[PDB]
RNA sequence: CCUCCUAAAGAGUAACGGAGGAGCACGAAGGUUGGCUAAUCCUGGUCGGACAUCAGGAGGUUAGUGCAAUGGCAUAAGCCAGCUUGACUGCGAGCGUGACGGCGCGAGCAGGUGCGAAAGCAGGUCAUAGUGAUCCGGUGGUUCUGAAUGGAAGGGCCAUC
RNA sequence: CAACCCGAUGCAAACUGCGAAUACCGGAGAAUGUUAUCACGGGAGACACACGGCGGGUGCUAACGUCCGUC
RNA sequence: GCCUGGCGGCCGUAGCGCGGUGGUCCCACCUGACCCCAUGCCGAACUCAGAAGUGAAACGCCGUAGCGCCGAUGGUAGUGUGGGGUCUCCCCAUGCGAGAGUAGGGAACUGCCAGGC
């Protein structure tokens, strides 16, 4: 499955980051949406999460999952994850090739304040 | 054996050198590939390898 | 997308009613022609193939993919590596533009043809066929050429089964036979 | 006349039997010969027993052999000091213990068998006993 | 004949069974070759060249069994 | 010298016990980053033949590890490609293993590197064989010594044959 | 005639999808033990062991045989 | 609370097979592709810009026991200590007590965030 190969294609980093035990910024992509949540070291609880399926964000959006969309998200991710205190983390591209809408929201969260 | 021994001298005037081997036959060209000699305290090219 | 349009056009509906397909998706879609042209020998010259490749390219505009040997286990030869092929699957536009190159001016440009064997069933409308010889279709001043040629041609349709494969592909005047 | 066509290893160690077989009750024919004793079949015996066994039931009926040699067992020549590598595999033994159902008759009266095995197990070293078939 | 020869010690085995004092970096489990006879985990890992279960920061030893189809896994909890 | 068994479920162990291997290979077959995943069979397809190549299905470490055997490997240690030289230098908490000489594992520190967007990884190869103490000398470096003083020969120290 | 496969049946020191007793390592605690324990130093002798019980290789599950482990 | 997605916890009583079912919330497939990026050929995958279409496939859920899988109780095997019979094997007291097989169980369970009703 296209989704299957994807997962295993990042299971490594998604373990090495675990090995280190550092709060990571997980990003999930989809044909129509963009997701971003900051899970804790334990990987159990999530500290913050800003996505396109959220009315607030999507409201002032031309089209969800449009790079520009997958950018404002990352910033909101940082905005939130900062007021919460969570500064400096580890980015988990999670299968997707860090290059487009992911090479955004990531650096759109980098410049936003998040350190990594 | 056949795998002849080889010495990698520092490109820098320094006399420090490295040591390793190589198949004189198969690969004709002499090995060049940088390294770090304590003296200059800096990385640099290393030549000479038959 | 010439022939392509025909699909979504008169085709489909026909196949639709053919077995009242539950959805406009349960409609077996033509999925990429494949081609291949077995190199053969190669070792002998390892030259005619670079040509045979250019010949494979003659038809499908896409650049040929010189297929390398595999298992190596070959009374023939094969040393794991070594050259021995040129497949080149067919994609959308070129998939139908080519499906507008034959079944019209290639298959018809016969050599005898008294009925194309409608026997290539499998379990996915998977239909493959060998041409036995470069039909001399729009190559390049096709006269000097090289000794014979031939190749393979698979359809690999999304047909749920050859119990439908036959149906589709027929929506277009597919040679075949009674 | 009966041995493993092939063996990953030329010589089996030695070890020792530890009582209680596994192939107890009959599961093929309808009679058979049981253990009642401990020991090993020289394999050259299983045939000496099988042959005589057959020759009685004649042709009629089906015979079975739930035992097999498979175990090497070497022998060192006469004049030869100790410690010169293990000897050479001279014969092939078949480790059996109390319970192991040696053979198994089927197509024949419980008469032309009880006095066929009794005739058979008389070539064998390990004592024996006749067996019926057991329902359950 | 033509048979004899044989390697030597190469000890290899657990040298830090169950919760131990676990020094700043004891051995724990040598058993070379072993990448999976015992796996690296927790406040200990390393898994040196010869797959020697390292054992980082000092402390009790765990010895578990998790995901990837059972798998041993050696980790060390602090005392 | 290495592998398995004997070796009695920690280590360790004998025989002229049962079996095999090593005296190497590699500037990539090392490092990193991105990606990939086999054997086998079934059906269909020009020349394609039991078995080259193409399609689909089944299957799931039965493949593949540079070379023995054992353990291990999908997060692959298997396979492909880009950029590369960490096959760096000085050290090293703390350990394992040895009668000893000695061998092995090692996080982390300092200086400098390569790859990655980054966390990060890299002090050679999936690991375990692939080796020779000492002496006597050979080569290069160094202002350590230099038999009245300055030099030099010789000696020391580091690299190395 | 017979490969794979299904069912039923055995065998394995160098088979294991199972798996003890127990030995071993560590932690806690009472009692008993003339610190039995550890380290450093003065002095040694000894490196031909034999039989018996248990687990084994070798031999013929021969030997007051032979070679290991253990009491 | 029900449904979906993301990250996990446990890793087969969690898996597979079979039958059914769900859609502009979500998810997919899906449309377009000069481009960012990509094919040792291919927009298949990777990637971008997104309509129109469909739950077919995939995925999720529901049921079903055909197969995996879990699995007692009893007995059996072995074994530490003490004793005994004894030609290479057993037996008794005692503590421990399998493996397989049988009864049976079984179509996972759960935490955190988000979105829809
Ligand atoms: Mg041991
Ligand atoms: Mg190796
Ligand atoms: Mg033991
Ligand atoms: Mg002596
Ligand atoms: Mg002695
Ligand atoms: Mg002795
Ligand atoms: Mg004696």
């Amino acid at each position: 499955d296209k989704k299957s190969a994807r997962i295993r294609r990042a299971t490594r980093a998604r373990r090495k980051l675990q090995e280190l035990g550092a709060t990571r910024l997980v990003v999930h992509r989809t044909p129509r949406h963009i997701y971003a949540q900051v899970i804790a070291p334990n990987g159990s609880e999530v500290l913050v999460a800003a996505s396109t399926v959220e009315k607030a964000i999507a409201e002032q959006l031309k089209y969800t999952g449009n790079k520009d969309a997958a950018a404002a998200v990352g910033k909101a991710v940082a905005e939130r994850a900062l007021e919460k205190g969570i500064k400096d983390v580890s980015f988990d591209r999670s299968g997707f090739q860090y290059h487009g809408r992911v090479q955004a929201l990531a650096d759109a969260a980098r410049e936003a304040g998040l350190q990594f | 054996g056949i795998r002849e021994k080889i010495k990698l001298v520092s490109s820098a005037g320094t006399g420090h050198f490295y040591t390793t081997t190589k198949n004189k036959r198969t690969k004709p060209e002499k090995l060049e590939l940088k390294k770090f000699d304590p003296v200059v305290r800096q990385h640099v090219i290393y030549k000479e390898a038959k | 997308a010439k022939l392509h349009d025909y699909y979504k056009d008169e085709v489909v509906k026909k196949l639709m009613t053919e077995f009242n397909y539950n959805s406009v998706m349960q409609v077996p879609r033509v999925e990429k022609i494949t081609l291949n042209m077995g190199v053969g020998e190669a070792i002998a010259d390892k030259k005619l193939l670079d040509n045979a490749a250019a010949d494979l390219a003659a038809i499908s505009g896409q650049k040929p993919l010189i297929t390398k040997a595999r298992k190596s286990v070959a009374g023939f030869k094969i040393r794991q590596g070594y050259p021995i092929g040129c497949k080149v699957t067919l994609r959308g536009e070129r998939m139908w533009e080519f499906f507008e190159r034959l079944i019209t001016i290639a298959v018809p440009r016969i050599r005898d043809f008294r009925g194309l064997s409608a026997k290539s069933f499998d379990g996915r409308g998977n239909y493959s066929m060998g041409v036995r010889e470069q039909i001399i279709f729009p190559e390049i001043d096709y006269d000097k050429v090289d000794r014979v040629r031939g190749l393979d041609i698979t359809i690999t349709t999304t047909a749920k089964s050859d119990e439908e494969g036959r149906a589709l592909l027929a929506a277009f005047d597919f040679p075949f036979r009674k | 006349m009966l041995q493993p066509k092939r063996t990953k290893f030329r010589k089996m160690h030695k070890g020792r039997n530890r009582g209680l077989a596994q192939g107890t009750d009959v599961s093929f024919g309808s009679f058979g010969l049981k253990a009642v004793g401990r020991g090993r079949l020289t394999a050259r015996q299983i045939e000496a027993a099988r042959r005589a066994m057959t020759r009685a039931v004649k042709r009629q009926g089906k015979i079975w052999i739930r035992v097999f040699p498979d175990k090497p067992i070497t022998e060192k020549p006469l004049a030869v000091r100790m410690g010169k590598g293990k000897g050479n595999v001279e014969y092939w033994v078949a480790l059996i213990q109390p319970g192991k159902v040696l053979y198994e008759m089927d197509g024949v009266p419980e008469e032309l068998a009880r006095e066929a095995f009794k005739l058979a197990a008389a070539k064998l070293p390990i004592k024996t006993t006749f067996v019926t078939k057991t329902v359950m | 004949g033509g048979s004899t020869r044989n390697g030597r010690d190469s000890e290899a085995k657990r040298l830090g069974v169950k919760r131990f004092g676990g020094e700043s970096v004891l051995a724990g489990s040598i058993i070379v070759r072993q990448r999976g006879t015992k796996f690296h985990a927790g406040a200990n890992v390393g898994c040196g060249r010869d797959h020697t279960l390292f054992a980082k920061a000092d402390g009790k030893v765990k010895f578990e069994v998790k995901g990837p189809k059972n798998r041993k896994f050696i980790s060390i909890e602090a005392e």
